[PDB]
């Protein structure tokens, strides 16, 4: 609590419990308790869902914070088929718990990250995962021959637009959400871009992003591609895909069809473990070379 | 959610019902306490409706369980206790009608009902209770 | 049909897998208290060794510490005819300060005898070095984020014939954004001059003497802390309140982010407070801010105001026991224990930090987990009520009593409505500074 | 915390409330043992009352539940059973009255209340129980 | 612990209390069994006593559990039931009296007691057990 | 992913919870966005390597990697750490309904279409426990994971 | 049982449990179940406190036996203000099973240590950690470069009485029994003792161990010392405390300070890790020397 | 164990008692399960005694709780339902007889007992649950 | 279920579980819930024991399943002193599902393996562990100097009957099941068979297997011999007993006693860790030998 002691050391006290999660797309989603819809910031929190607020923990050490957030899901609300898709992953919330008779003396409980969800029976409960889930984590590179990074990484930039890399082409042919014919298969090689983002701007899903695997054209350019996961949203043959194209994280896959060799964030050669207890034979080849 | 009817006429002597808050409370265990509200509004939470008349009236009143009640709808409910106040104290009621004349829109609160025969002609039923769904 | 006792198969998996998921060892835990699970942490690497294999994971390291390395790209051996190679060694990564004074296996190797070329490992990407021309351009690495060392024309006849496991000390700055902003030394010096000159010697003055050689390369806390969570994501990090220098801590790759940064938590003993969504770090001290008295309390669950627990007498920590790095000398790995002068008859509890700290302040930490571990016997386990909800899951209770007004630092605060506290005992002159002589 | 009004005039016969003392007590399994209580006062805590006047008593009691009740509000309370003293013993009772002769403010231990009607004018509840917060 | 005073003299029919014992139990199953007794005496551990008078005896009890009781004190308590022994058997009672002529010291087993008002000056309260605490 | 069950949503039996299918989407911030392995070489000379896969979205943590101690070549390597970060990410969904047994013919190991209104999402079934009224731990499999990645070779 | 088995057998028996726990002061305290004040010993056990005596558990196993002994704190009683100072810590106990009506039929249930004390709520519950409470925990030395042993040890015996060392002088300014004025100051060095031990045997404070910090002295041999930590009894500013000498467990301040370095049971020299795997190069000093 | 009394002669009607059959089972759930009892006899289990005479009869059945009572002793037990057999079967009950006569040494299945004053010379006490160990 | 669905898609359905186990000796047992005795195979399923059958549990991972069991022992039924001497130990079950109006109407939920069985107040229960027990079991040879096999072993074949080896003797003065004292002691040597198998093949003990120790003949070819453990079922003084010979599992013993020295499946030889880091100093014996 800020500044809401006067309201909160007196016995009469009217502090409900309200809440807002910013999705991973730019919308947010309101909740309340105190059962009229209110709003302090630009939110509109809605009582015709969530809201249990089931008993936050706390903790000194690094582990996690907890709120099961008992609720309700509608087509106002989260409505499971969006859930379900893909979103509401790494969903952001702040837990706020307002004065309703004046929303200008609150505080924030916990920001948290909603990590587990389990929907059913008409229902959904989200597990809030606290402010500290990045850490317990691994991150690491292990010395591997291949790449590390992603495209748009900065530790590999590579202007993604800078040419014509990308397919920007509307999609046709959806069938198992899975195949996608596309109609505008011509234009890059074939196989062009197997490890990409299809990256899907409109219709159902809308900012969802899938892999892509089997890029293949078979007559006249329709480029039939294959995802390695459902997209979990039905596009509906009209929709627009954007492809970058596909890094086989490899030296000379690098260099090749993509110019940025420097940036390569890789260790190709790393000698061995035999070579590590290898005493020096002076039989056959000792001149100073590739190794390889 | 609808605006159908009232209920049938008849209502036994004995149909209880009054407003809840949950109020949730803490008791401080050495002084006095301190308790928060989270409602600003009461759910009036109306039960032990009784019909009872001949086995004309029940067929009309076991398919209004069933036909327009299903589980998830409103059949305003008629109180024998557009803004009301309350001005008896200095402080005030000013709670919301949002049906006309005390009309207070409810569901029942069963998964079943149960009607039985008490003579050749008789139809009862112990208890129809509800909480007045927004 | 009925069920089985595997209704004790369901109570545990996945019964209790739910729980971990959102949730030496010996000191490990008292001195987070009850806190949470003290995740195993810093078995510290003695003997440090280059293996070049490919599962060895990329390292990462604040300061002045000495580091392994392992080999990328060492081309065949050539006989001048009595060996030589082309080697390269690769550190850590980020941008680094320079690598000086390497030794071998064994001794010590003097660097200007060496042909190396030190690299600081920038995303500015570095080209290539061009002793890789023995692959060619083509195929030359071109290393972005990682800091490697190449070795040029190293002549393998001093140490046998084999290669040598090298060892490298490295100055590391503490990046990050939160490090950008607020320049320590490393870079907010911005030209300091001033060499003393004016020519064993007169070193006894030296841990008191104005001038800044060798303890300039040390990294404040507060952006060592805020490294981690950036290179974690959390970039709401809070880290004003932290007041303390590095020196050289080192976790490896997969060292599962918190546990690198548990090692510190012991060491300088700071909050991880996290009132709001800002995640504040904040020295932890005996300043009260609560002043409760036995008559403010809330009724708990068991129905007792304050239930106080006095943990056991045969598990005290009698002496507790450190495996810190030199930090001055050849960095070796050693040890400092603290021995209570009553009960000196068992309970032995040491742990291992991986950092890089001097000798009188190594005594120091051990003569405050000896004196924190006992005070931290007592917990106490009450609720208070939220008409004063602005005690932090990290503030300290006066709480005062008929008998004693013994202050307790909180944890575990579980509130629905009903701020309920696992408090644990917590003094201040715990918090201070040993005044021991050095070596 | 109000000042509003005693309450409605009626209280039925069975209108029940004695002091509630903490009395933390041990319990030893050998035989005697000791108690402390950290009250130094008394929750008075009364219960069962009961409203029985016509329907038009009733609109101006539902409302006292609801108005100037909510949860969390006064309404000092008329007991049929400033500091009043008890000199039976040669102890004391000594026990304050912050409101003026035996108004005890309390609240009710309900989170909702049950109104019944029992014919064409009676109005029955059958329980308000109080505890007297500070 | 007090020595204060008996009780309010009225006692209603049905004032029950008998005396206790802990002597816990094995039942060997497949025989006889072997219990043992920690006492070597016995709680009396009296209860279901009813005040019923005026209301003006009500005022001078309900201040009796709060003023010379609290929760811990004496009030030395009246069986309408210096070591009196019992020799109808061959063995013996030989129980002590730590007050004189049957006046077992005890307390009340009740963290709140409840008066009810019967009529316009009946008070009555249901039960007020004991233990007789040494 | 040869479905074997085709269960319509009316088709489930009443489980335990009383909810005809809980449904469980496992937490954002433990998904192992990137995998690794260290197979042995089986090719050349003998030696212990290293692939890995990363997602492209969400590269910012979660590293989650085993050790095999067989032999497989190259584009093998790459085949499977590709195979396991599409199936890691699928089997967060997870199910727990119970089904009838008047199909009773659901093995342990079956997966089933498991129409809903909204999705039609299959599931490979787990920790089947029946007594009279089979309940099922399923969890989400796709058909397209089971697949060559066709990737090129060292 | 030890021969009361004639009393056993019949199922007539009368056997009240009853325990005696001896602090670490000299004092015992008595506890029974009997309802009667008894003794068989000079003990006089009370049934006014103790005795719950839930479930004392077995094992051929070395893990300790448990029993949780519920009972009552007051002033005749363990008060608990004595038990939060720090007693009661090691204290010792023995079980008995006593025959009421004759004490001589009695044997031990086991004897313990009285490992975890929670007390609340006006009462406290005390597990009782078996005999082998003290197998289970880790005992040894690792070869550091400081000392090991205390001052008082066998290992290093000092005689600590020998001449001007201690300081025998009564306290004055108790302050918040941290600070301690103590008004006889003058006598010894500044910063003499520095890891002393506060044995304070008068007063409130009866027998109770602190450790000193921060040996200074301000004006006129004032010698204001610290402590490590609150003694849990406020001293009276009218104590007497006995302060044994500060030893930092280092060869330099072993053979200056006191004279016993012979005694010294430490490992000073310690060669180190990288002088084990190093290989003698034939270059700069090779001749015999301290390596130091 | 003694052989002190039999007990106060009054006994109300409706002292209940008869012999209880350890009886371990199976109960599989095809259908038919075997059963066996460890006894070869059968526990009395005699419940719902009732002295009822005046108070003078009342200090002389409380310490008969007390005095040879405790819990653990005899009191030999009068039934109004040495070895006695049964041959209304061709079976035999054949069961023993220690005491003579149907004495039945028993003991009371209570930790307290429980006597009321319902007049000025009424005592009555509800319960007195014995078992007869042997 | 296989071609029941018929019998199985209607809601009037019939299907009474039942189960046969398998002992290690030749005979089966019947057990059904129908309360009639039925079969189907020639097991004579009968409703007297067993049958509660609660919730058989599955799992894709390589785990057991379990089941519970429920039932009764009798003396038509295991009777458990049939079960406490050490038969019914690897008793394999097939539990069914049969139709009780067809028998022809069945399938196997599992075939089971029946490993922890508690008897307990006149019952029965019987963990059944599922079809994959033995996988999660250690299984090799640790290159010990000794032998590794059994006597009948694949690895060290021997035709035990191949001469006078087996003493078919039988039994006399079985004493407390340990010692026997054996009327046809003579005809081998003194301490001939010190290992050896013990099995009964008549009687009480019928075709139970212990293992001998101290085989000596005290007068005129008594030849007492001990065991180890209990046979756990009485021998009556009149069984019969045959005794394969001992195997000390040593080089010596194998090729002295028998002929098999071939077939040894051991490593005497095995140098040692402090041959491994041996450097060879060029002192002393260096030249080829047994290094024994
Ligand atoms: S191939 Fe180049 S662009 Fe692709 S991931 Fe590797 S470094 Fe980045
Ligand atoms: S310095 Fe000397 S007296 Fe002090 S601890 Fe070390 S050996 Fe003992
Ligand atoms: S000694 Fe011969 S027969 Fe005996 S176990 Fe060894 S190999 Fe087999």
């Amino acid at each position: 609590p800020e500044s809401l002691k006067a309201h909160l050391q007196g016995g009469v006290t009217t502090l409900a419990r309200a809440w807002a999660l910013a999705r991973a797309d730019g919308r947010v989603l309101g909740f309340t308790d105190h059962d009229v819809v209110l709003r302090f910031d630009g939110i509109s929190f809605e009582p015709g869902s969530g809201m249990t607020a089931k008993a936050v923990l706390q903790g000194t050490g690094l582990s996690v914070d907890n709120t099961e957030s008992y609720g309700a899901l509608s087509s106002e609300a989260i409505t499971e088929a969006d859930l379900l898709a893909g979103r509401y992953d790494g969903a952001a919330v702040t837990v706020w718990l307002v004065n309703w008779a004046d929303p200008a003396m609150r505080a924030v409980i916990f920001r948290g990250h909603l990590g587990e969800v389990s929907r059913g029976a008409g229902a959904f409960t989200a597990e809030l995962r606290g402010l500290t889930a990045a850490l317990g984590q691994e991150q690491g590179r292990i010395y591997h021959p291949r790449c590390a990074a992603v495209l748009g990484d900065g530790r590999c930039r590579f202007d993604l637009t800078k040419d014509g890399y990308a397919l920007e082409a509307a999609l046709g042919g959806v069938d198992e959400a899975v195949v996608l014919r596309l109609a505008e298969g011509a234009g890059f090689e074939d196989r062009w871009f197997e490890k990409g983002r299809l990256v899907v701007l409109d219709g159902a899903a809308a900012g969802l992003i899938g892999v892509v695997k089997n890029d293949r054209l078979q007559a006249d350019g329709s480029r039939l591609i294959e995802l390695w996961q459902r997209l979990g949203a039905n596009p509906v043959a009209g929709d627009r895909v954007r492809i970058e194209p596909g890094c086989d994280k490899r030296a000379g896959t690098c260099r090749l069809k993509f110019d940025n060799f420097l940036n390569f964030r890789g260790f190709p050669h790393i000698p061995g473990e035999d070579w590590m207890v290898s005493y020096p034979v002076q039989s056959g080849t000792n001149d100073g070379g590739s190794l390889f | 959610a609808f605006h159908e009817v009232r209920f049938p006429a008849n209502l036994s002597f004995g149909s209880v019902g009054g407003p809840e808050r949950r109020t949730e409370i803490v008791t401080l265990s050495s002084g006095h306490e301190e308790r928060n509200s989270p409602w600003a509004h009461s759910r009036r939470h109306y039960d032990a409706g009784v019909g009872l008349r001949s086995l004309d009236d029940v067929e009309r009143l076991i398919a209004f369980f069933e036909a327009r009640g299903g589980q998830l709808h409103g059949f305003r409910w008629k109180d024998w206790a557009g803004i009301v106040s309350f001005n008896e104290p200095p402080p005030q009621g000013a709670r919301v009608t949002a049906g006309f004349e005390f009309d207070v829109p409810v569901r029942f609160d069963t998964d079943r009902i149960a009607v039985s025969v008490q003579s050749f002609q008789a139809g009862d039923l112990p208890q129809v209770p509800v909480v007045e769904v927004r | 049909a009925t069920i089985l006792l595997s209704a004790a198969g369901a109570a545990i998996g996945g019964g209790f897998g739910g729980t971990v998921l959102g949730l030496g060892r010996v000191i490990d835990q008292r001195l987070l208290g009850s806190g949470s699970q003290s995740v195993e942490t810093g078995r510290v690497d003695r003997l440090r060794l280059s293996s070049a294999s490919e599962g060895e994971a990329v390292g990462r390291l604040w300061g002045r510490m000495r580091v392994a390395g392992q080999v990328i790209w060492a081309t065949r051996f050539f006989e001048s005819a009595s060996y030589s190679l082309s080697l390269a060694l690769a550190l850590c990564e980020g941008e680094i300060l320079r690598v000086g004074r390497v030794w071998a296996d064994g001794s010590e190797i003097e660097v200007s005898g060496l042909n190396m070329r030190v690299y600081r490992g920038g995303e500015d990407q570095l080209p290539d070095p061009k002793i890789a021309a023995v692959e060619g351009a083509e195929a030359a690495p071109a290393y972005r984020g990682i800091a490697y060392v190449v070795l040029e024309d190293l002549q393998l006849a001093p140490f046998g014939n084999r290669v040598p496991q090298f060892t490298f000390e490295v100055v590391r700055a503490a990046q990050g954004a939160l490090a950008e902003a607020e320049p320590d030394l490393t870079r907010g010096l911005r030209a300091v001059a001033l060499i003393p000159g004016t020519g064993w010697s007169d070193g006894e003055n030296y841990a008191r003497g104005h001038w800044i050689s060798g303890r300039a390369v040390a990294q404040p806390l507060a952006s060592v802390v805020a490294e981690i969570c950036g290179a974690a994501g959390i970039t709401e990090i809070d880290v004003s309140g932290l007041y303390g220098l590095v020196r050289g801590y080192t976790m490896t790759g997969d060292q599962t982010g918190r546990a690198g940064l548990q090692a510190l938590m012991l060491a300088y003993g700071f909050e991880a407070l996290e009132r709001d969504g800002q995640l504040v770090f904040r020295m932890r001290d005996g300043r009260v801010a609560a002043d409760l008295a036995a008559a403010d309390l809330a009724l708990g669950e068991g129905e007792a105001v304050v239930e106080t627990v006095r943990a056991a007498e045969a598990e005290i920590a009698g002496r507790v026991r450190l495996a810190y790095v030199e930090a001055e000398g050849d960095f070796e790995v050693k040890a400092v224990e603290a021995v209570f002068p009553d009960a000196a008859a068992g309970a032995a509890a040491g742990s291992e930090l991986s950092l890089a700290l001097t000798r009188a302040q190594a005594q120091g930490i051990v003569g405050r987990w000896l004196a924190e571990a006992r005070v931290a016997r007592d917990t106490a386990r009450f609720a208070l009520p939220p008409s004063r909800g602005h005690l932090g899951t990290g503030d300290v209770v006066r709480l005062d009593l008929p008998e004693g007004k013994r202050r307790y630092r909180i944890d575990r605060v579980e509130q629905a409505g009903l701020i309920q506290v696992e408090a644990v005992r917590v003094e201040p002159g715990i918090y201070a500074p040993a005044d021991e002589v050095e070596d």
